[PDB]
This record gives structure tokens, C-alpha cells and sequence, in this order.
């Protein structure tokens, strides 16, 4: 409650130069169902597993992308009407200067 | 560690008429090391800030707890609640 | 200020009630401005060069 929802992070098996259409539909369904998710401030960090490393890319939804992903039902890898104007890469950077924490479910675990 | 061992000296300054009201109980408590350490290490003393509101209300809760302990012991008497 | 004033327990909890009413009012204000930001985000998707060249060449 002291913090605001900044979106979500997820891992990818391998690096794509574009945001997934499943990620923009997931982000826009979460936005359409939760009014505490401001589309300017919420992102999708993708931690793609490159060889021996991790490549992190944060993406934001444009107002075109939230409208398309809200109306979308095609859960495939190439749905109709999916453009690279549906997202914009936002600046994301790392830190030794402060520490974050985690929240797991209480009764069960996360996986 | 005066906030746990307070009631003796509050009773003693009350019978001296040093503490004649609860305002002078806070004013007497400002002379202690407890007041000087509540502003430098607040969370040792269950404080939440070094501001005048936090410090004044924690001192006022301290004195109105110890004087409730002294009036419930019938050691002192509180008129007009002050 | 400098000298901490005594505040009575009724007065202390009245100040605490007024404080928590204030910050629940700014939480409500921030939530309805969040609704405003959300509606705003939602319905946005629904000679001279030659004379400078002359100065640079000079």
C-alpha cells in the first residue's frame, strides 16, 4: 500500500527484439481489470535468457497497445492487428545502492 | 532506560512539587537523557519520528501512563485531568 | 517547536483521527486522480541556413 504497482517482470527463454503479443495482451488485460495500473507507469520487464547471461528489456504500453490488448482474444504468437507501436521501450537500469524484497503467497507457494 | 523505571522519580518530583501538573511532568522529562536520546535513536523508545509532534506525544503518553500508574496506585491525585 | 507540549490522550487520539482522516482523504484524492489519468490514457488510444553556412564557413 505504501508502493504503487509498476507493472511486472517475467523471464523469457530467449531474446526477442520485440515485446511478445502475449505480453501486451497480458499487460492490457491486467490494466483493463485493475484501475490501479496506470499505463504510463506500469511496465513489462523481460529477462530473456541469452547464452550464459540475461538480457533485460523494459517495455511500456502505448494507448494504442492497451486498447488492442484489451480487445484481443487470439492467444497465438501472431495475432491480428498487432503492431510494434503497441509498446515502447522504457529506460530501466540496475542498482547496488538499494535493495528490494519479495512477496510470496502465504498459504501455498508461487510455482 | 528511564521510561521503564520512571514512576519512582515522578512520584518524588511530585511530592517535591517540582511536577505540579502534567505539563511540568513533560517539562521535567525534558531535562533527562531520555529526551536527548529519543531524538537521536527514536526506535529504541518505540518512537516513529524525531518531530515535535512525535516527541511531544510520546512524552505525553509516557507521563500520562506513569501518572495513571501513580493515581491507580493512589500515590498521587490528578484533578482536572491536568 | 522546541519545548514539547503535553497533549491529553483524548486530544492525542483526536489529533490521530484528524491525521488519519487527512491521509485517507489524500488517498481518495490520489485514487480519483488515478482514475483521471486512467481515463486520459484510455481515450488517447480509443537563406537563413545559407547565412549560418556562411558564418560557419567564415
Amino acid at each position: 500500500k505504501e508502493m504503487e504497482p509498476l507493472g511486472w517482470i517475467h523471464t523469457q527463454p530467449n531474446e526477442s527484439p520485440q515485446l511478445s503479443p502475449q505480453d501486451v495482451t497480458t499487460h492490457a488485460k491486467i490494466m483493463a481489470d485493475n484501475p490501479s495500473w496506470d499505463g504510463e507507469k506500469t511496465i513489462i520487464i523481460t529477462c530473456s535468457f541469452t547464452p550464459g547471461s540475461c538480457t533485460l528489456t523494459a517495455y511500456k504500453l502505448t494507448p494504442s497497445g492497451y486498447e488492442w490488448g484489451r480487445q484481443n482474444t487470439d492467444k497465438g504468437n501472431n495475432p491480428k492487428g498487432y503492431l510494434p507501436s503497441h509498446y515502447e521501450r522504457v529506460q530501466m537500469l540496475l542498482s547496488d545502492r538499494f535493495l528490494g524484497f519479495f512477496m510470496v503467497p502465504a498459504q501455498s507457494s508461487w510455482n | 532506560h528511564l521510561d521503564h523505571c520512571m514512576h519512582d522519580h515522578f512520584n518524588a518530583e511530585i511530592v517535591t512539587k517540582t511536577i505540579e501538573n502534567k505539563q511540568d511532568a513533560v517539562d521535567y522529562l525534558t531535562w533527562t537523557f531520555l529526551y536527548r536520546r529519543m531524538t537521536q535513536n527514536p526506535n529504541y523508545y518505540n518512537l516513529q519520528g524525531i518531530s515535535h509532534r512525535h516527541l511531544s506525544d510520546h512524552l505525553s503518553e509516557l507521563v500520562e501512563q506513569t501518572l495513571s500508574d501513580l493515581e491507580q496506585s493512589k500515590c498521587i491525585s490528578i484533578e482536572d485531568e491536568m | 517547536e522546541a519545548k514539547p507540549k503535553f497533549l491529553s490522550k483524548a486530544e492525542r487520539e483526536a489529533e490521530a483521527l484528524k491525521r488519519r482522516q487527512q491521509e485517507v482523504e489524500e488517498r481518495q484524492r490520489m485514487l480519483e486522480e488515478e482514475r483521471k489519468k486512467r481515463k486520459q490514457f484510455q481515450d488517447l488510444g480509443r537563406d537563413k541556413s545559407k547565412e549560418l553556412h556562411a558564418i560557419k564557413e567564415r
